[PDB]
RNA sequence: AAGAGAGUAGCACUGUUUGGGAAUGCAGUGUCAAGCCGGCAGGUAUUUGUCUGCCAAGGUUAAAUAUAGAG
RNA sequence: UUUCUCGUACUGAAAGGGAGGUGUGAUACACCCGUGGCGUGCGCAAUUUUUUGCCCAACACCG
RNA sequence: AUCGAACCACCUAGUAGCUGGUUCACGUCGAAGUUUCCCUCAGGAUAGCUGGUGCUUGUCAAGAAGUAUUGUGCGGUAAAGCAAAUGAUUAGAGGGACCUAUUCUCAAACUUUAAAUGUGCAAACAACCCAGCCUUAGUUAUUUUAACAAGGCUUUAAGAAUUGAGGCACCAAGUGGGCCUUCUUCGGUAAGCGGAGCAGGCGAUGC
RNA sequence: AAAACAUAGGUUUGUGAUGCAUCCAAGUGGUGUAUGUCGCAAACUGAUUUCUGCCCAGUGCUCUGUGUCAACGUGACGAGAUUCACCGACGCGCGGGUAAACGGCGGGAGUAACUAUGACUCUCUUAAGGUAGCCAAAUGCCUCGUCUUCCAAUUAGAG
RNA sequence: AGUUUGGCUGGGGCGGCAUAUCUGUUACACGACAACGCAGGUGUCCUAAGGCGAGCUCAGUGGGAACAGAAAUCUCACGUGGAACACAAGCGUAAAUGCUUGCUUGAUUAACGAUUUCCAGUACGAAUCGAGACUGCGAAAGCAAGGCCAGCGAUCCUUUGCGAAGAACAGGAAAUAUGAACAAAUCAUACCAGAGGUGUCAGAAUAAUUACCACAGGGAUAACUGGCUUGUGGCGGCCAAGCGUUCAUAGCGACGUCGCUUUUUGAUCCUUCGAUGUCGGCUCUUCCUAACCUAGCGCCGCAGAAGACGCUAAGGGUUGGAUU
RNA sequence: GGGUACGACCAUACUUGGCCGAAUGCACCAUAUCCCGUCCGAUUUGUGAAGUUAAGCGGCCACAGGCCUCGUUAGUACGGCGAUCAGUGAUGGCGCUGGAACCCGGGGUGUUGUACUCU
RNA sequence: GCCCGGAGUCCGGGCACCA
């Protein structure tokens, strides 16, 4: 008793009735994990040092105010 | 039997033009790519180190990674009922900067164009006029056209 | 397939670091302990009355084997494994065409 | 001043049983102890030295428990 | 403050070990009304016919 | 009245991917016969199609669209050619083979050329410019580049779209024998035959 | 209901009793055996007549002097578990026998005064190459074989 | 005594492998697509046939030289690759990816970096882009961690390598851990990386027969009728090279070509497996016409007789026996 | 109007033949002690100026081939969507629309960047 | 795989099999 071997009927009509999803924004899952490693060494200094001015910027604009 | 290899039905897809074979040339080489650019994927053929899938011939996407002598892309592939971005490794060979936005950015220079004349005086230039409207037409001559019996004996081999 | 008696390898070896001369054997496999755990586990199922209690496999199909050579370092005498591809024959002979 | 249960305990082979795993308990046969530096146990096998707890191979004994086709 | 159990701490095969912030220096030192930083963020507060602040929950990225 | 393993009671309500059955009403929604793996092919697991519960929000539209336009990439089918390479092939002519230029007729596993229908990307705010500024163990002979930031400036005619709620979860059912048709298409003399592609139907539905 | 079984006739095998065949969970247990080779147990063929050919390479059964095969023993290294060495039977291999044990028992060329046929020759090959007999037979595919007889005519019957 | 005795499949069996996999085409110019569709491959081979630098140009053709000729070696010119690149095919390549030669071991290690192909966006195989060590070839830029894309394998179990020696008043940046009452030496185990294999290739340990046969089911599936088709079988047309003493067509008609029928046999598997009684003969009725006899006609190579061909016409008739 | 060195695009630049070429330069050219390499200083390597535009090179020409471009082939071949369209069929035209290829004809035969330089 | 015997080693034997 043999049967159908394949077939691709019906299968666009199901993949639209939810309909085909649009890709993830750029800025959403943009890390860069296996990239290149001299660079992203050097990233991660300068971003040390931009959070600690980000620090001490709050620091003196709370002062101010306090005045 | 079809048989499902890495390379499955690329006979006149990887193959050079007529009169068009050889390496790549020095221009290629000096094409210099940065992160965030839009580039399109075509394989060479001439060089077989770092050749992308037969599936990312011809896709447009985005340049993610800079190596020595390599080029990460992110492109578009739709799977089932979603689309899925997949990162691609291939060497600068197969890789061409896309001109894909070239004409929204020079609209967005002509729009500044606009604004600095306008608020520096100087005179804009003249609007185009469509052709669509009516009009007055004078001709010096006019043909008749009558299906002349000659085409009829014409159309016979 | 034909393979040098000696090769200039790396050593990683802290004694070492750097490329020296490594003598080629070829790996065969020790004789099975009696007393090993899975053997003595194996031993104390099959005693008694049941039979055979393991699949014994007769199902062999394939005609060849994976070649090991064991590369020991000039000094140091530590020893590296390395794989080669299956091959029916396989000889070592250290003089070329 | 003495003593405290011998074909017994242990060991080997075989079989069975157990969660018990280089062998938890038991049975058959062979072999078969110690006690002027004793014996058994202490969950990985062997030899040696300490430490801890107990002292088999004879016997009786209420209550708290069961009544899953009884009286 | 139960006598047992689930949870407030996890990690390694195991021996074992075990998580706050800011500032200053190269079991370090001094403080404790306190979101590690950045991005998008209900509502409330403040300006003027719009802009800004705090941002809760949640998500992404880097320590 | 029982024999290619008697009869009686018990283990025994033995197991069955297989056949049969499965008891009130109305309402809101509403399918699949396809993918991968399995001693798998009358069965399962897995994704897809569906229902329920929502969460975070918005209210004209964010990460919207089985549709256009503009710009910029991809292609070797239909057609065409053999007076162009590869393969097949007919006949005269000019200097029996041979040479030169022609000539009849061809190609799913030939091709210089090459459509229609298709297919990727872009068409703004988590953004782009302009200016000055900080940081780095990145690059460079140094500047200059690369990357992360911080305080100010600007920005929502030419056929020149138009439609509108965005995003994110948890739990679970049935199904996993399909069949028909316009057009494209392979095997076969053919078939109400066997097998595929895009789309629409029946199955599940009457009028 | 037979052409099957049995039968008388024929042949073969084991066996002298502490035996051969054999029941049985077991014993100073049981059967042929209250028996003793003109006996008992186990097979095959199937009255009488006339006969019963060749093959021991295969498988089986059976009879005689050193490779391999287990425990138990005997020695060693080691502190000991562990390990090593030597010894080690029937059987299997070697060497004989056996077909009224299971069974088996050939191809291809040439050649005689008309053609035909082939007494004769050559060749390859086996453990042996189907002998005496019998046949389109309940055994012959081709096949309703070919000839004679029986009939006017016979895929039937007989020779 | 117990158990087993693959699967797919135009029924099943025998055959084959479409059972794990590579190339071209079917495939309809993105990607994807079936058949026991077409044409072919794979379980290997290589210390060089791997790596790099340098030099060179291949297949073939034409003109020349004792033996020497169509074909031996030398020389000049042309030569877009028509050669070669282990093997199947496609792609690719000319101061090279080809050939010769020189030196070598990037076929090593590579902190669990990221990704592609199949795809559930799992694993396995193969491949791509990186970072660190030590190197090879180069004057250098640079190239190379195999031979480009096919050539291979889970849990459990066995087995090998690495955890050298010393240094630290204490387990630390840097000393592998355990054997649970504790010490000395053996033995065993654990953590990391390989190897011994499952070809039914996501991986059970496996011989037959049943006509003495059984059960659960299946029209998801064969053996009758019926249905679609008509290759094969049967019955006919059209054209006209020839046969007919001459004369294509009285009667025939080759080489070709167009049909009809369902009285043969195939092809298929739509209905029936909680059953539609399966060859032949006997008996009886009816229908069809492609007309054997009976009625009436045309035509002939129809003198008569007997016949050949054709038309209307199915009212009526169509036997007795031997063998099976 | 030019030369040389290094290039970009890679035939409008290629192939064949003919003619001409002021200067700077580029070449052909002389020779093997040394560096170096070959069967052979042919190529390659090291050192000079004796000759010459012969060749290479540049420029121009050819009813020259090829190549590039524009027309023509032609609204032809082919195509998407539609019909209770035509036709026994094979196939075909129609409506709304997209649109080729060779042959053939006209034209053309490199553009250009950086530095040192000659008239 | 073990023991051999006959040729650094290929054959013939008698045994033994948990990926
Ligand atoms: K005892
Ligand atoms: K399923
Ligand atoms: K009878
Ligand atoms: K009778
Ligand atoms: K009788
Ligand atoms: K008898
Ligand atoms: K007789
Ligand atoms: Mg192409
Ligand atoms: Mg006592
Ligand atoms: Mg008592
Ligand atoms: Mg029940
Ligand atoms: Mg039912
Ligand atoms: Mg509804
Ligand atoms: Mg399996
Ligand atoms: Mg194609
Ligand atoms: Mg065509
Ligand atoms: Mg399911
Ligand atoms: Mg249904
Ligand atoms: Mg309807
Ligand atoms: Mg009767
Ligand atoms: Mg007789
Ligand atoms: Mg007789
Ligand atoms: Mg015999
Ligand atoms: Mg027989
Ligand atoms: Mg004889
Ligand atoms: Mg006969
Ligand atoms: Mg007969
Ligand atoms: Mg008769
Ligand atoms: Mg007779
Ligand atoms: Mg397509
Ligand atoms: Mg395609
Ligand atoms: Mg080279
Ligand atoms: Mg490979
Ligand atoms: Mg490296
Ligand atoms: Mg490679
Ligand atoms: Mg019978
Ligand atoms: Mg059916
Ligand atoms: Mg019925
Ligand atoms: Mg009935
Ligand atoms: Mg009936
Ligand atoms: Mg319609
Ligand atoms: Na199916
Ligand atoms: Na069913
Ligand atoms: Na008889
Ligand atoms: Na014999
Ligand atoms: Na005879
Ligand atoms: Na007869
Ligand atoms: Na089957
Ligand atoms: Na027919
Ligand atoms: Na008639």
């Amino acid at each position: 008793a043999k049967s159908k071997n394949h077939t691709n009927h019906n299968q666009s009509r199901k993949n639209h009735r939810n309909g085909i999803k649009p890709p993830l924004p750029l800025y959403m899952y943009n890390s860069k994990r296996g990239g290149w490693l001299p660079a992203l060494v050097n990233t991660r200094r300068v971003r040390k040092n931009n959070q600690k001015a980000a620090l001490k910027a709050r620091r003196e604009r709370l002062a101010a105010h306090q005045a | 039997v079809h048989s499902h290899g890495y390379k499955c039905g690329t006979r006149h897809l990887f193959a050079k033009k007529f009169r068009k074979h050889g390496v790549p040339s020095v221009s290629t080489i000096l094409t210099n790519f940065k992160v965030g650019d839009y580039v399109d994927v075509v394989a060479d053929a001439a060089v077989r180190a770092g050749m992308p899938h037969k599936y990312y011939h011809g896709r447009t996407g985005i340049v993610w990674n800079v190596t020595p002598r390599g080029v990460g892309v992110i492109i578009n592939k739709p799977v089932r009922n979603r689309t899925v971005r997949k990162r691609i490794c291939v060497r600068f060979e197969h890789v061409r900067k896309s001109r894909c936005q070239e004409a929204f950015k020079q609209k967005l220079k002509d729009l500044e164009a606009f604004r600095a004349a306008k608020k520096a005086g100087t005179p804009l230039p003249p609007k185009k006029v469509s052709t669509r409207n009516g009009g007055f037409v004078c001709p010096k001559k006019v043909e008749v056209l009558a299906r002349r019996t000659a085409d009829y004996e014409a159309m016979i081999p | 397939v034909n393979y040098p008696k000696k090769k200039k390898m790396h050593c990683p070896d802290e004694r070492c670091n750097a490329h020296k001369s490594f003598k080629v054997v070829q790996y065969k496999a020790g004789k099975a302990r009696l007393y090993a755990r899975g053997k003595r586990r194996y031993d104390r199922k099959q005693s008694g009355y049941g039979g055979q209690t393991k699949p014994i496999f007769h199902k062999k199909a394939k005609t060849t084997k994976k070649i090991v050579l064991k590369l020991q370092c000039s000094n140091c005498k530590s020893i590296i494994q390395n794989v080669l591809k299956r091959t029916k024959h396989f000889e070592l002979n250290d003089k070329k065409k």
